[PDB]
């Protein structure tokens, strides 16, 4: 699966 | 429920079995993660050996070795088995449970 | 336009100055990124001191502003970042916001 959280 | 997007975190708050959890909306997942500092440690988790691909990748991530129950404040409810990854800022709800929430993406 | 959220990508093409692309929506990113495989090569490029903490790059950034229009002719100002070895153009919380997107249950 892909996650993309990029605070 | 509506929640415009906007540059503040768009942020859920549900319960997985007796637990309240809050989360990121984040639709850019296909999964759920829940950042293993909050996981409670009586919940049992299991290896997998799947691998957790985006901007790098997260090799053989644990998983809840059981389906939790979530249910949010209007008593929808439903399953869902989410990872459990450490030094994560952020519970992540993904689209496995965004999709059971009937959650529509909506311009005027 | 309406988009129910599935185990599908969601998704959204659109044209960023005279070129389009295809993206996943984000709600997960605050910045929307190209990957740098489709970035044309005469648009310029500038390093960044930002730091994006994912599942750790430091990536580059358009130089200049980039008009994106979407198939109704809406509009705007988006400056995306520019990594290689990525799958797919996201589109972050900078563009979304922008096109008044809501999310709604019924």
């Amino acid at each position: 699966p892909y996650v993309f959280a990029m605070t | 429920w509506v929640q415009p997007i906007t540059a503040q975190k768009p942020s859920l708050t549900l319960w997985l079995d007796d637990k309240m959890f809050t989360g990121l909306i984040n639709t850019g997942a296909d999964v759920t993660i829940i950042k293993l500092e909050d996981w409670p440690p009586n919940w049992p988790i299991t290896d997998t050996l799947t691998n957790l691909r985006g901007i790098g990748q997260s090799n053989n991530p644990k998983q809840s070795s059981k389906y939790l129950t979530w249910r949010d404040k209007e008593n929808n409810s439903g399953l869902i088995k989410p990872f459990v990854i450490p030094n994560l800022p952020v519970n992540l709800w993904g689209r496995d449970l965004l999709s059971q929430m009937k959650i529509m993406m909506a311009s005027p």
